[PDB]
Parts: C-alpha cells; structure tokens; sequence
RNA sequence: CCGAGCCUGGUGAUAGCUGGUUGUCCAAGAUAGAAUCUUAGUUCAACUUUAAAUUUGCCCACAGAACCCUCUAAAUCCCCUUGUAAAUUUAACUGUUAGUCCAAAGAGGAACAGCUCUUUGGACACUAGGAAAAAACCUUGUAGAGAGAGUAAAAAAUUUAACACCCAUAGUAGGCCUAAAAGCAGCCACCAAUUAAGAAAGCGUUCAAGCUCAACACAAAAAUCCCAAACAUAUA
RNA sequence: GUACCGUGCAAAGGUAGCAUAAUCACUUGUUCCUUAAAUAGGGACCUGUAUGAAUGGCUCCACGAGGGUUCAGCUG
RNA sequence: ACCUCGGAGCAGAACCCAACCUCCGAGCAGUACAUGCUAAGACUUCACCAGUCAAAGCGAACCUCAAUUGAUCCAAUAACUUGACCAACGGAACAAGUUACCCUAGGGAUAACAGCGCAAUCCUAUUCUAGAGUCCAUAUCAACAAUAGGGUUUACGACCUCGAUGUUGGAUCAGGACAUCCCGAUGGUGCAGCCGCUAUUAAAGGUUCGUUUGUUCAACGAUUAAAGUCCUACGUGAUCUGAGUUCAGACCGGAGUAAUCCAGGUCGGUUUCUAUCUACUUUAAUUCCUCCCUGUACGAAAGGACAAGAGAAAUAAGG
C-alpha cells in the first residue's frame, strides 16, 4: 500500500564550516530551505546553495532579519510581529583575505 | 547507540577530602604523570585503542612519563579506565647528566637518581 | 458525578496511520500526573506498562462498586486508550506490511498516578479496593495516600543521602568508570540504575 | 467492527419458503433489530428482493442478482451485506462475496456474532464456541486459504493428509474437546442443581421468544433489582435462578433462559442444552408472549419447535402456562384462548393474577398437598413445619395447647413429619 | 538404461554449479555502497597488498553548524595546541562484495524466537586464560627456550505468616411498610438512659427468640537416571 | 404478479432420461432395508444451477483374474 | 503486491543509512522567448553514467516548480533538432504456456517430516472476590484482569541434515512422566445411604472386544474396576504391513484453445540390506464377583452400605 519513499539522501548541508579558507566560487552550504542565509560576499544559487563570492574565511553569525519590502509573506509576518520583537537568522560571511590588488612600479618613465 | 563518552567537568574537580586521601596539594601540582596500562584495549573502542597507541601504552604494566598538561590530560581522561596514573616524584630532584645512568623508578613513583643496590 | 467516568474502547475519531511501538513511552520515570490534584489517595504505578480497555473496565467496575458515592469520589489520571496497537492475522508469516490496528492502549510510566480518589474518608477505608485494583493492574502498582507517597519519597531521599556504599550507579555511569557505558544505555545516565526496561526497582538507590 | 451493513431480504412468493404467518416488512424489522443489537453498525441500506426459487448457488435469479450486484457495488458506504436467511452454504457465500466485493452475513452468523460479543461467563463462551464450530467448518476454506498458500499435491513427505484434510482433522479434534468440556459443564450444573432438588424448591422455567420480556417478568415477580432487562436482543445469555414468593407464602425459583429466534439453525440453540437442561429438570414452564409483536404466531411456532428439539419431557411441555406480556402496548386486549394470563411486566398489571395462577399450577405439578394439620405447641413441631413447609394459617387451640396449621406440604415432608412427630 | 536409439565426430562442447588445486619459512591482510534478466555472478566504489613521491595524517581548545517544534538524548561535524607517525598522491593489481552473536538507539513481529532489517561499538571467523562443556560474554593479545616470579578475569546468595480476654441492661416491637417483618426484607430518622452499648457491623430466626462485634470496666510439576564430593567457626 | 398470467433478452433457453454418481465441495446429504452395532452395500428423494443425450443419455442378455457388497459353507 | 523519481518520519544535532516499514505525492503545468554565448571555482544521491550551483567576461535589458524523467545504437531531417508508460524505468531490437514423462548441476544458502528457538495459539496452577451456586466468592465453578508454570496442537523462525535424518495409520515390543481413568490412604462436600463431585498422597499393578471408515479420533453395539492424558525422530518400516497419502496408466465434475491442471473424487500401482561396532539376550501379584453381614446401618419412601468372615474365580509370573 505504501509505495515510493526510496529516494536517497541529498547529501546537502554545510560544506565549509567556520574558519575554513574558501576560494571564490566554492559552495559553502547546500540546503533545501533557507537554513543559513547569505551574508557578506556569499551568493545564493537558484537552489538556495550558498557559494563564496570572494576568497576568504567563512564566518557564521546571527543577524537581524529584514526581508525585502516586496517579499510579501515575510512582510506580513513582520506586520504581525509584536512591537519590540526582532527576527534573527544565521548568516554566512566570507571575510576576504587578500586585497583587491597592489600598485606596482611598472615603468620608470 | 554506543558513542564516545563526554565526562562531565565536575568529575575532575578534586575536593579537600580527596586531597587529604591521596596526598596532593591543589597548589603546586605535580608536573609529570607516570601512566601504566593495567587493562587490555581488546573489547574497547577503536578510539580508545588509538589513544593508547598515541600515549605509547601498548605494553601493560610498563610505566610511561607524560606531561601534566591539559591536552595530555584530555587523552588520559578518554582512556582513564585502562590506565593507572600516579604523580612522578623526584626526591633528589631531576636527574643530572652525571647521574642520568643511575636512575630507577621505584614502585612508589619516585625516580631515585642513585641506585646502589646496597642495604641502607 | 463522583463515580468514575466511563472510558471508551477507542477514540471516537479512530486513528488511520499505523504508528511504531515506541516503547520509550513506557520506559523510564513518569514526568506527568506525578502529583495529587483534587484528591488525597491514588494508585501509583511502580512500573511501566500499557493499559487496555479491559484494565480500564476492571478499574471502573471495581472502584465504582466498592466506593461510597455520597462520601468518596474518583477521577482518572490517565487518558483513555489512544496509542493504536496492530496485530496481524493469526498464523501470518513475517513480512507483507504492518498489521491493521487491533486495539488501543494508553502508556503508563513508573511513578504515575492511575486513579485518584478523595472525599470525606481516610486511607484505610479505600486502601482495600485500591490495592485490589493495583494488584490486578498490568504493572506493579500500589495504593498510596499523599502522606504515604511523601513518606516513601523522603525515605528514598534518606537512603540516597545515608548510603554507606562509596560507589553509586549514578557516579560510575556519569564518570564512565571502568568504561561501563559500553554496557549501559544513554537512558541509564538519567535513570541512575533504578529503571530496567519497564521495571522500576524501588529498593535500588 | 464499525461495519455499515446493507440488509438484503429474499422474499419468497411461491412454493416452499412462502411464509403465511409473517410479512417481509416484519422480517426486515426483525433483522434491523438484530443488527442494532449487534451494535456498532447500522443498516445503511435495505433491499427486499423477490425470489421464486430460494435454493440456488445465487439465492436470487440471475437478473435480480445482477441488479443487486450493481446496487451494492455502486453504493460505497456499504461495508458488509446481511442476507436475511437461516444459513447460506459456502458456495453461495463465496460467490456473493466475490460478486459484491463485500463480506456477506446470514442470520446464523449475525446471531453467532452477537453471542460472541456479549458472552461473559465461561459457560456461555464454551457454548457459543460449540455453536461456532458449524460456522468454522463452513469457513475453513476462506479462513485457512492464506495459510494454505497455494501448495498442494506436490509435497511427498509428512502426514499424507492434505492441508484441507488435516485442517478438517484438527477441527474434528477441536469439536471433540469442546463437547467433552460441555459434558463436564453439564455434570457441574447437575451438581449445582442437586441441593435445590433435594430441598424440593418449586422451579418455574420462563421461556419464550427473544425480547418477550422474560427477564422483565422475572424481575417483576421476584421483586429483585439487580435483574436488568434490555432493549437489545439476546440480552439474557445465561441461565440463572431467582427466588420469589407467591401469594401462598411459597418460595419458587424462576429460571431465566436464552431467547429464541425464528429462522435459525437448530444446532445454534441446541448447543446451549448444557445450561438449558435446567428447563428439562423444571417443575413448570411459563411461556411469555409479546402479543404486541405482529409475529406472535410465528414466534409461538418457533419456540414450540425449539423446545421440542431441546427434548424437554412431554409432561413438562404440557401444562405450559401462557402469559401474554406487553398488553399495555395493545390497549383493550382481550385474551381468546383459555388458561392464558394477560400481564404487563413494566407496568405490573396482571402480575397478581399470574402469581395466583402459577401458584395453583405449582401445587398441581409438585405433588404438594394443602392440608390442615394439628400439632402440639412447645414440641418443636410448629417450628419444624415452618422450616420444612410453607404454613398459611395458624389457628391456636389454647384449651388443648395445640394448633391447627394450614400447610402446603410435599409428600416427602409429610412423611418426615409423620415419622418425626407421631 | 527411448519425452526419443546407438556409435563416431564437432568435443578438451558449456557449466555464474559441486569437487579438487601438490615444497619450507616470514610478513601485510576481514571494511560503507551502487548498477546489473540482478542478488549462487560480475563491473565500479570501499577495504586490502606492493612500490614510489611528497607533507601533513590521527587525537583535537575556544569560536562555529535552523526554524519548523512547546520541550526534546547519547553524540557528531569543524578544530589550533598537545601526544603521536602516519597520511595524501602516483603506478600496478588481485581477493572480499551469500556473516554470526553481544551492548545500545530503533523498525517489523506478538515490547516471541538462536527471528528479520538499519545504525554506533565489541568480539568472533587467530593465540591464550576464565564462565562446566563453550565461535560471539569476561581477562589478554606479537609469537622462542626455562623444572623461576607478580598478576588479569575467575567460586551465587536466599527460608518467609500464632494473636486478644472479658462483657452486653435498655427509652422500644424508633417510625413507615407490609400478615409479620422487633438492630437486623425495604425507605426515612439515627436521638437518647444509665459509669459505660450502632435505633446496630456480622450469624440467626416466618416473625420473635437467641449468638457474636463495636462499649464499660482489668507456591508450584515431564517424560532414559538425582547429579562432583562435601563443608556452617584457626585470624585477608 | 398471483405451478400459471403476462413480459424483457437470447442463437436456443438443458428437452427426454437418469441422479449423492467413479460426477468440486457441503458429505458420514435425508430417509427405508441390511448389521447387536455400518462413514460400507442396496432402494428411494421437489436429490445435479458443476447431470444430461454419438465430448452420446437411459434400459439389460451374456461376458469380466475389473471395482464394491453379500447368504451359506470352509477353513490356523 | 512491487520494480523509476521526489518530500516527511524511522534517522531529534555534519553527511550517509534497511525494510513485502509508516505516510504523502511525480510521470506536469504556467510564464517567457537573451529559459543567448562564454567561463573561474565548487557541489554530487556514497562508483561510473548522469545530475547540480556559479563569480568574472561578450551580448542584452535598465524563469516558477521537490519529483515532473530514459543512455547507446539506430531511424527522421538540408541543418537545427525529434523519436520508446524501452514504467522489468542503467533500457536484450523482436520470444508465452505446460511437464506427475521429465532430465542435469547444485542447495539444508531454501521448503515438506523430524529435531530445535519461541510460546501467539494450546494446556495447567495460583491471586483477585465481581457473578453463578434459592441464601453463600472459595462443596463445585468463575467474568474483567494479574502472576506463574508446561512444551502434547496449529503455527511462526529457517539453526543440523537434500554426495537421502524413509512419511500417516495398524501389527510387535514397549521405556518413561504424572497433570491418576481403576485399585490404596486421607481432607472437604450442596457427604442421610447408594451413586457421586472436589482436593492431598500414591506410577507397584492394570487400563476390553467388536460394526462402518485407510483413519489416528469420533459415532454406535456389548462390557469393564478402568476402558487415563501425554512424551519417547507425532517411540518402534536394516522387525513387519502399505489401506490412505505421494510418480509413471485411466475415468467423472470443473479450468484451459491445447499441452496439461485441480486443497475434488475413484480403480491400479517394486517395502532392498548376509550385523563390523555400541547396547542387550534367565533381575513376595493384582483385581473382580457370590454368600454373609443385610434388606441391617442410613432413609419419609424409593433405595441401600460399610468393616469383619467364608468361597469362588480372571488376569499376570513361574512351572
Ligand atoms: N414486559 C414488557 N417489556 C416491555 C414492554 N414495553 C417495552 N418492553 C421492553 O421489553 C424488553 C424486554 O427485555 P428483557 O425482559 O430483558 O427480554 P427477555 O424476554 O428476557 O429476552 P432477552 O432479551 O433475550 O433476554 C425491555 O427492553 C423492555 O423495556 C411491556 O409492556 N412489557
Ligand atoms: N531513442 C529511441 N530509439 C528508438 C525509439 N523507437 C525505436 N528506437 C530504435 O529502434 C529500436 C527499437 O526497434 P523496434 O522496436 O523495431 O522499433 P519500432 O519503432 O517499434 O519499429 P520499427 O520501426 O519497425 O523498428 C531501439 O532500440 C532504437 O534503436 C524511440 O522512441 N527512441
Ligand atoms: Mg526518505
Ligand atoms: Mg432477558
Ligand atoms: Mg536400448
Ligand atoms: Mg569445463
Ligand atoms: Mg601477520
Ligand atoms: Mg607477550
Ligand atoms: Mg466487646
Ligand atoms: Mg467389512
Ligand atoms: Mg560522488
Ligand atoms: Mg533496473
Ligand atoms: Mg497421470
Ligand atoms: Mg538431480
Ligand atoms: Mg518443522
Ligand atoms: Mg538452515
Ligand atoms: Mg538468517
Ligand atoms: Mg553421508
Ligand atoms: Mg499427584
Ligand atoms: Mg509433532
Ligand atoms: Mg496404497
Ligand atoms: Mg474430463
Ligand atoms: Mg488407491
Ligand atoms: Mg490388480
Ligand atoms: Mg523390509
Ligand atoms: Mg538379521
């Protein structure tokens, strides 16, 4: 009577924990829902996977959640929240390590 | 499921009664442990086997000297049910290069630096 | 309505989804209905087990017949059977899917009160039939007053305080001395050796 | 278990089975009462269907059978079907079950199921097990199909008996064990009867159709309170004796009995003979008649046939005192046959007349003599007469220090008295 | 010796199936799964072996890894130090991919199975000692000789049921109910006298009568034949 | 609807005959004879919705190392 | 019944986890036509195949959805591209039945008998004091239940045995248990006596012959003191029989187009073994009945005893 349910595990979750050096483009975490939200220098794919937009150190923090004003469901949640309440979410940041570049003496004209 | 055991911290907080019983002052703690494997690693988890090998306690009843520092203590906490830990005592102080060849570890845990094998 | 209320065989809205036999609901100390409420006497469960509609009927009939309605009142401290137990057809080989829902039970954990009685009466007037019911219950049970329950709890505390044994199950299990956690269960770190399956050892300290 | 049932009543219109005493509406009402008694489910739908030929693998002619198949399979609420027939053969049951995609029950199975559900005493459980043995033997095919597992004639080892045949053997031994147990039960009940028989308690067995108010009448006569009549059918499922006094200050044991239904296999009721033999060992039989019920005559026929099958002594069959209960429901009822007492147990209307009539019947049937006897006071004869016979009036002769006592005394007690106090 | 003869030949047919597979010695060596006309097999992975290159491998401090869900576990991941000496990569391969019990979290079954199915760990498929004999429980493992020595685990404990003695008048057969129901068939009331006694808690009387009481006072049983012998007292 | 009176459908609605059969099960069918006692045998049945007519049906003359039953005798 | 894919529990917290386990769903739809081209770095359903995300850049503007699918070859096409509920979903390009006429290789990796584990089922004993027993729980029972025990049933498990552990009944001989059917002793009884019921103790001895039926059983007939319940590989086929069942032949009913088949019936149908080893091969009796007691005790009658005594037998053992 019970058919299906044979799907395998998605192997989703965190691929880079805090303190891990991460190069640009590396996938930090794969998730089905928004468990960890994108922080600074962390981009979201179509499938909610978080990838490092810069080369640096991954840091997980708890930050206040301010949804985009056009995100109707989140805006309604906020509109129903009691005064003084603040939502928090776990964000993943990539603290860039290297500088954008250096000025080098190329020619002594 | 059987898993690695997290020993609560309060277990390793000695009391004045323990100090009186075992003869160790909380101030001025001993520097080195003498550790002897008194239990087989067989029928114990692979992690305990590996910790024993790390500590170099493969042979039973063979004393080994270890630092009394937090990391070594963590390993000893992991494998504490297989070993006997005693404080290394140095009645004549640390052996010197001159007497390095005349030392002996008496069963009391004292590293005597003169071993004459003669009656007192 | 002092007399004990009737308990239905199964919930009016029968459950449709078969669910596993999570024996943890019987295992361990009871965390609910552990204290008296609007009553002075009760049946305390000194062990875990499942109560069927047959047990409920036994309790109801015995207590209703033996009580004095004008001076005593009784009240259930355990919900009506809700957990569905499924049985396969007799002589069926293993496999082929989970069996159909056969009966409904209500779990009971050690230390819980099954029925609670009160009114213008003392213990001796009630302890008789309460002990009858407790003895006929599927788990170890005892007719206990508020005073007797407090006395037994205080006696357990006194034994725990004054035991001369340097070694306690709690200490050894928590410290993992001798590596006995290889032989113990994670539940034992909280049961402290007083519980073994559905059985509660009261003399155990 | 919570099984909505569709009632199917085959109405026989010609030839055998064309009942001349009952109507399809009344039979449907009785079947509905049976299922309501069984409790937990109800008649979702009812269908009375004509049947010129009632004996077939498919009880109905092909056309009506297909019509019923369409209706039953198009009605999804139906969970089971109750066919108002005495007994249906295994072929008919299998074919109807396959055609209608439901479970089929006949009156035999319904009565059996209510017995199994509301049987409390171990004696009742054993007797209903005996009554079930026929249903078992009929249903082994379906019951042990899954155990059979489609294996036959290929295994060459073990007891040569096939799966079906060795199941028949096991059921034979099971029935033998049940019959032995009922024989032991009969012996034990004889032990129980011994004492009351020795004390010569007049015993009146109250029999009749089911839900005639037998239990209510016994309650009214005895004055008891623990006796609980029920609206359901087959309420009284155990034979018990209750003491009640008559106007002559005589104690009599009313024996309550199982109810009787029409159109049932005889073996069903006859399996309770182990406990219904108390009627055979009775002194009078009181037949209760729910005259209000439209099927009173059919119920009469059914109960008389059931007693004849139970093999009660012919002298006991004769002298059966008939009481017409539920007269209040039939206002202005006028009894027609003689030696019939109209009574209303709930309202307790004719109970005094019934008590007097059955007192006279007991005097006639128990060999008891109402006579005046002269005894000497202080000689313990008066106390002995009180204890061993029912005294009715004590007229004391002070001059002689004696007394004339009007006593209803049995011959045994009279002989004991004449010998003890010459 | 015919479900299709016999002989020869193709023919050393083919067989994922069974059986067999012969000198000495040492060493490493039991390990997730996937697909498969596939679950009696095989290919890949994993594990294992060998050789080679290189540098980090294991243990692991904080900090860190989600709401749903009100609470909600043993833990895990990550991880510098530290104790350690292994690890990754390259090259070439086979063999194992038909598994048992024990502890623990569970699921199915019937909170049966020496049952079945996952997960964490152990042991066994290897040595030795113990639990009687003993794969899986406990002790212990790296190998030889010794007519030395200290130890490890390691021997079951229980024997259970006594309980008063004396005394009882009485408003009255309290009312009602009933033929009678007087403490005692049922309902209402349940006061009250004596120093002290229920308008009666049990027997009993058809009803009474009479007997007390509350009161004054002073664990086990099955089928060949039980199954070491025995022992309570000489210093841990 | 009350066997006969009409009716739907079909190619035709199983006719004669026999019938618990060597004939699914119910089955040891119900009865009478047979026996002290019969799940056997023989005779019958509103007996087959799974009998039935050259996939031959019923009847009975002889025959049979066929399968049942049986009187009397015979005998280890 | 299922076979592929996804979500949620089992699997509470990195990942991963089985089940003919519990539940839900999918084999699309909608919008857009930059759902264009390129390219770092990463994830990866534990392999591979496949599947995912994506910075920067060019070119422009200023995808939703959990699943929503399928390789190669090969066909169609000028090309771009398209093609299978290949759903047995890693997919043979295209092939069903039946075999008891059967065969070979294996399997105790896997069933039937037996053993064994377990005790759901079955059986037994106590506790409970509701209810039967006129009153009265406990003379005899006993509901709801509780606690124990047994290993006779049907199972369930698949642990030994498939390079054979021969199978149901019957004959023969029986060994054992006692939870005793009879005989012995005793307590209770709703034990007046006779029959009885119940319990403790007792396993030395005994525990019938027949009609159908292959039957173990059951029914019936006649008896008996009784015609006990079980275990022993459902004791015992190298002691026996084969009536049933269970090969090859054939008929009836039914299924199928047929081969052939049936939880059906029915007639017939090969019972091997010279004993090597172990073991073994000469170890005070019960019961019924007759008379008398005695028509006594008992009892209202009906009926009707013990004990003591006498005599007879039957079986069993030995001659
Ligand atoms: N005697 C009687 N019963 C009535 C009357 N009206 C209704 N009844 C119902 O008749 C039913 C009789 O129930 P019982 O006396 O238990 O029935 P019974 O005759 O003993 O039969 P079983 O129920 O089989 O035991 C009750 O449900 C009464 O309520 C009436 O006038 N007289
Ligand atoms: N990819 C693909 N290949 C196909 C498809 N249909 C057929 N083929 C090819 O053709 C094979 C099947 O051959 P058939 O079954 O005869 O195909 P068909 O179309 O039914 O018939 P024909 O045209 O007569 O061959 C496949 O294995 C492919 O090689 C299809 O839908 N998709
Ligand atoms: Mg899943
Ligand atoms: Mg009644
Ligand atoms: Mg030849
Ligand atoms: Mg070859
Ligand atoms: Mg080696
Ligand atoms: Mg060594
Ligand atoms: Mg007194
Ligand atoms: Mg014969
Ligand atoms: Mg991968
Ligand atoms: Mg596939
Ligand atoms: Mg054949
Ligand atoms: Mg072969
Ligand atoms: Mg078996
Ligand atoms: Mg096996
Ligand atoms: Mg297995
Ligand atoms: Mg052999
Ligand atoms: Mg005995
Ligand atoms: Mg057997
Ligand atoms: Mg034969
Ligand atoms: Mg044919
Ligand atoms: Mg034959
Ligand atoms: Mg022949
Ligand atoms: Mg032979
Ligand atoms: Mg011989």
């Amino acid at each position: 009577k019970n058919l299906g349910g044979k799907s395998s595990g998605r192997r989703q979750g965190i691929k880079k924990m805090e303190g891990h050096y991460v190069h640009a483009g590396n996938i930090i975490a794969t998730q089905r829902h928004f468990r960890w939200h994108p922080g600074a220098h962390v981009g979201v794919g179509k499938n909610k996977c978080l990838y490092a937009l810069e080369e640096g150190i991954v840091r997980y923090t708890k930050e206040v959640y301010v949804p985009h004003p056009r995100n109707t469901e989140a805006v309604d949640l906020i509109t129903r929240l009691p005064k003084g309440a603040v939502l928090y979410k776990t964000f993943v940041h990539v603290v860039p390590a290297k500088p954008e570049g250096t000025f080098k003496l190329v020619a002594m004209l | 499921k059987f898993t690695r055991s997290r020993i609560p911290e309060k277990v390793f907080q000695a009391s004045p009664e323990d100090h009186e019983k075992y003869g160790g002052d909380p101030q001025n703690p001993h520097k080195l442990h003498i550790v002897t494997r008194i239990k087989s690693t067989r029928r114990r988890p692979y992690w305990e086997k590996d910790i024993i090998k790390m500590l170099g306690l493969e042979k039973a009843h063979t004393p080994q000297v270890h630092k009394n520092i937090p990391s070594v203590n963590a390993k000893l906490k992991v494998v504490k049910h297989l070993i006997r830990i005693k404080p290394l005592k140095l009645p004549q102080g640390l052996p010197a290069e001159e007497n390095m060849s005349n030392t002996c570890l008496k069963s009391t845990g004292e590293l005597v630096v003169q071993w004459h094998l003669k009656p007192v | 309505k002092p007399k004990l209320r009737f308990i239905e065989r199964a919930p009016l809205v029968p459950k449709v989804r078969r669910e596993p036999k999570n024996l943890s609901d019987i295992r361990g100390p009871s965390t609910e209905a552990t204290e008296f409420t609007e009553g002075n006497f009760a049946i305390l469960a000194l062990g875990g087990g499942y109560l069927h509609w047959g047990h409920f009927e036994m309790m109801r009939l015995t207590i209703n017949r033996s009580m004095d309605p004008k001076n005593m009142f009784a009240i259930w401290r355990v919900p009506a059977p809700f957990k569905p137990i499924t049985r396969k057809s007799v002589g069926h080989r293993m496999g082929g899917g989970k069996g159909a829902i056969d009966h409904y039970v209500t779990p009971v954990k050690a230390g819980r009160l099954v029925v609670e009685m009160g009114g213008r009466c003392e213990f001796e007037e009630v302890q008789g039939f309460l002990d009858q019911v407790a003895h006929k219950l599927p788990f170890a049970a005892k007719a206990v007053s508020r005073g007797t329950l407090e006395k037994m709890r205080k006696d357990q505390e006194e034994r725990e305080r004054n035991n001369q044994n340097p070694w306690t199950f709690e200490r050894i299990a928590t410290a993992n001395m001798l590596g006995i956690r290889k032989v113990l269960s994670p539940y034992d770190l909280t049961h402290k050796g007083k519980y073994w399956g559905k059985f509660y050892m009261p003399k155990r300290v | 278990g919570t099984q909505r049932v569709c009632l199917v009543h085959p109405d026989v219109k010609w030839g055998p089975g064309k009942s001349q005493m009952t109507r399809a509406e009344w039979q449907v009402a009785e079947a509905t009462a049976l299922v309501h008694t069984l409790d937990g489910w109800s008649v979702v739908q009812t269908m009375v269907v004509s049947t010129k030929t009632p004996d077939r693998k498919l009880i109905f002619g092909k056309g009506n059978f297909e019509h019923l198949t369409e209706k039953i399979r198009g009605s999804p609420d139906i969970t089971c079907v109750f066919l108002n027939v005495e007994r249906m053969a295994a072929p008919t049951k299998k074919e109807l079950e396959a055609a209608w995609g439901v479970e089929v029950f006949d009156r035999f199975t319904v009565v059996l199921h209510i017995f199994r559900c509301n049987a409390r005493t171990k004696e009742a459980r054993l007797q209903v097990a005996l009554a079930e043995m026929p249903l078992h033997r009929s249903n082994l095919k379906r019951d042990v199909a899954h155990l059979y597992r489609g294996v036959g004639s290929r295994y060459i080892m073990g007891s040569g008996e096939s799966f079906m045949q060795l199941q028949q053997r096991l059921l034979r031994e099971k029935e033998a064990k049940i019959r032995k147990a009922l024989d032991r039960l009969r012996k034990k009940r004889h032990l129980l009867r011994r004492q009351r028989t020795r004390r010569e308690f007049p015993v009146i067995s109250v029999v009749g159709y089911t839900n005639c108010g037998k239990t209510t009448l016994i309650k009214a006569l005895t004055g008891d309170a623990a006796i609980q009549p029920r609206d359901q059918l087959f309420a009284t499922l155990d034979v018990t004796a209750h003491a009640g006094t008559l106007p002559s200050r005589m104690t009599v044991l009313y024996v309550d009995t199982i109810g009787f239904l029409s159109q049932l296999p005889h073996g069903l009721i006859e399996s309770f003979s182990a406990t219904l033999e108390d009627v055979a060992h009775s002194d009078l039989i009181l037949h209760v008649r729910d005259v209000s019920h439209p099927e009173a005559e059919l119920q009469k026929c059914s109960v008389l046939s059931t007693l004849r099958g139970l093999q009660l002594p012919a002298p006991l069959l004769d002298s059966m005192v008939e009481v017409h209960n539920k007269v209040d429901l039939v206002p202005g009822y006028s009894p027609t046959e003689p030696n019939v007492v109209p009574v209303s147990a709930l309202r307790g209307h004719g109970l005094q007349e019934l008590k007097a009539e059955l007192d006279a019947a007991v005097l006639k049937a128990t060999g008891r003599q109402i006579l005046t006897l002269r005894v000497r006071l202080a000689g313990a004869q008066l106390s002995w007469l009180y204890k061993e016979a029912t005294v009715q009036e004590v007229d004391v002769i002070p001059e002689d220090g004696a007394a004339d006592v009007r006593v209803i005394i049995s011959n045994s007690a009279y002989g004991k008295f004449r010998k003890l106090f010459p």
